[PDB]
């Protein structure tokens, strides 16, 4: 299962 | 920005023995981008029917796919795989010894 | 009996493709030659069939990776194995785009100075090689770049220098040189 | 001992049009999904027998959160692009990794986050998951972005949580594949150069998963120094290979056996040519 998001650089 | 040259193996995926099916592989790693064109060639013959696993890469951020096709060894034919990268002055190409 | 002497024609550093012969110069009695590289086994040379090598002379047609090393040679005369020659780098270069070679601050330096010339490259180099330009003389640090302190820079002489990249996995296989540097006094 | 990651990869093409998005997952040496936003479907698809089977909500959830990833990293290309100030013509590699690391227990050992730009690393999770480093000064920038938004709590959390929590879901559904070691099939070739010496080459194939210790020893003793050893390489079938070879003279085989280190092996077993 991945996370949710990726970080806003 | 940092550009990493592709290293290479080419092999068969079980002993070679003449008349007897295999697969061909060539294992291109530790480049960077990924942009990348891999060739696999018999005689110097390009072939088209090949398979490559999904692009992906180390932890040490660099890229590595690997290169297929299903084959039979010959005491004659000739097997090699060829890459081009922008790394490459000119295409790195890689005989296949059965021996390595 | 004496030791003799390894060399490469044109030259030991050749850019892909071309053409070299290392021939091992022993006495003139040499009833055989052996040609040694060290780290892994000198593979081809058995296909240079046959008495090209047992006169001393193995040529590479064609230049490619799989050449690349430290050579070295021994010959057989009166029953005996002659010492083994100084050492041979086989280095084939053009494999990789040129590297900058720059001068820092600039190209120009006092006499009795010293000046650090850097070796920078888009590809991440395992090394770098800076030569001096006679027979040059080089030295290769440890990527983006290289830095490497020449001097002390004299007026009565003149300091050229070219570098080269190369692949940890693949040390005598270098990037085609840089445009030559020179320095000014 | 097992581990689970995730990597991904942006990849801007100018004019070719919008950025290419691939993602994958990993358990161990396997990986168990895919994703590519060039498919004529982009969506995490299967690529392991043991979650195939996972229901149709799991699919749809892996898919929407990948797609949601695609859009956040080609959003963060343009960013960067604004922080080093480059051409809008270019090519430019944006690249992100997370996993979890399982300890003989089973229980979280560390977790990992960390992207890189055009090769080099950009901003990582350390290790206490609770803090970031940045590789220069752009990131700085994203990493004081991160700090005032709290993040850090909200990747650990998942770390700590569902990464180790389907992990060991996945060991389970996978337990033939994924928590058995197939040992490497083993031996020794001769390569003969004329009359003075030869390459002994020691083989390991077939083997499962990809660690393995292959040394050469002369009388006894470690030639560590003059083995070649060729990176370790998959045979395509899932299992690995990967050899050690060292240049002997002429008459000198016998003083050297190769050793080889598996987790499928009973002990280290030992092997010499046979003449």
């Amino acid at each position: 299962r991945i996370i949710p998001r990726h970080l806003q650089l | 920005m940092i550009q990493r040259t592709p290293k290479i193996q080419v092999y068969s995926r079980h002993p070679a023995e003449n008349g007897k099916s295999n697969f061909l592989n060539c294992y291109v790693s530790g480049f960077h981008p990924s942009d990348i064109e891999v060739d696999l060639l018999k005689n110097g013959e390009r072939i088209e029917k090949v398979e490559h696993s999904d692009l992906s890469f180390s932890k040490d951020w660099s890229f590595y796919l690997l290169y297929y096709t299903e084959f039979t060894p010959t005491e004659k034919d000739e097997y090699a795989c060829r890459v081009n990268h922008v790394t490459l002055s000119q295409p790195k190409i890689v005989k296949w010894d059965r021996d390595m | 009996i004496p030791k003799p002497t390894l060399w490469a024609e044109p030259d030991s550093v050749i850019t892909q493709g071309s053409p070299v012969t290392l021939s091992c110069q022993g006495s003139l009695e040499a009833q055989e030659y052996r040609l040694y590289r060290e780290k892994k086994s000198a593979s081809w040379i058995t296909r240079i069939r046959p008495e090209l090598v047992k006169n001393g002379q193995f040529r590479i047609p064609s230049i490619t990776w799989e050449h690349t090393g430290r050579y070295g040679c021994q010959y057989y005369s009166r029953a005996r194995w002659s010492e083994l020659s100084d050492p041979l780098v086989l280095v084939m270069t053009g494999a990789y785009p040129k590297p900058t070679l720059s001068a820092q601050p600039s190209p120009v330096v006092t006499s009795g100075g010293r000046v650090t010339l850097q070796c920078e490259s888009q590809v991440a180099f395992g090394g770098f090689i800076l030569c001096k330009e006679e027979h040059p003389q080089c030295l290769n640090s440890q990527s983006s770049r290289a830095i490497f302190s020449v001097g002390p820079v004299s007026p009565n002489r003149r300091w050229s220098h070219r570098c080269y990249g190369y692949d940890l996995n693949s040390p005598y296989v270098w990037s085609s040189p840089s445009d030559l540097l020179e320095l000014l006094v | 001992s097992h581990s689970m990651r995730y990597f991904s990869a942006a990849v801007s093409r100018p004019g070719r049009g919008e950025p290419r998005f691939i993602a994958m997952g990993y358990v161990d040496d396997t990986q168990f999904v895919r994703f590519d936003s060039d498919s004529a479907s982009p969506r995490m698809e299967p690529r392991a027998p043991w979650v195939e089977q996972e229901g149709p909500e799991y699919w749809e959830e892996e898919t929407r959160n990948t797609k949601a990833h695609a859009q956040t990293d080609r959003m963060n290309l343009q960013t960067l692009r604004g922080y080093y100030n480059q051409s809008e013509a270019s090519s430019h590699t944006l690249q992100w990794m997370i996993g979890c690391d399982l300890g003989s227990d089973g229980r979280l050992l560390r977790g990992y986050e960390q992207y890189a730009y055009d090769g080099k690393d950009y901003l990582a999770l350390n290790e206490d998951l609770r803090s970031w480093t940045a590789a220069d000064t752009a990131a700085q920038i994203s990493k004081r972005k991160c700090e005032a938004a709290n993040v850090a709590e909200q990747r650990r959390a998942y770390l700590e949580g569902t990464c180790v929590e389907w992990l060991h879901r996945y060991l389970e559904n996978g337990k033939e594949m994924l928590q058995r070691a197939d040992p490497p099939k083993t031996h020794v070739t001769h390569h003969p150069v004329f009359d003075y010496e030869a390459t002994l080459r020691c083989w390991a194939l077939g083997f499962y998963p990809a660690e393995i210790i292959l040394t050469w020893q002369r009388d006894g003793e470690d030639q560590t120094q003059d083995v070649e050893l060729v990176e370790t390489r998959p045979a395509g079938d899932g299992t690995f290979q990967k050899w050690a070879a060292v240049v002997v003279p002429s008459g000198e085989e016998q003083r050297y056996t190769c050793h080889v280190q598996h987790e499928g092996l009973p002990e280290p077993l030992m092997l010499r040519w046979k003449q």
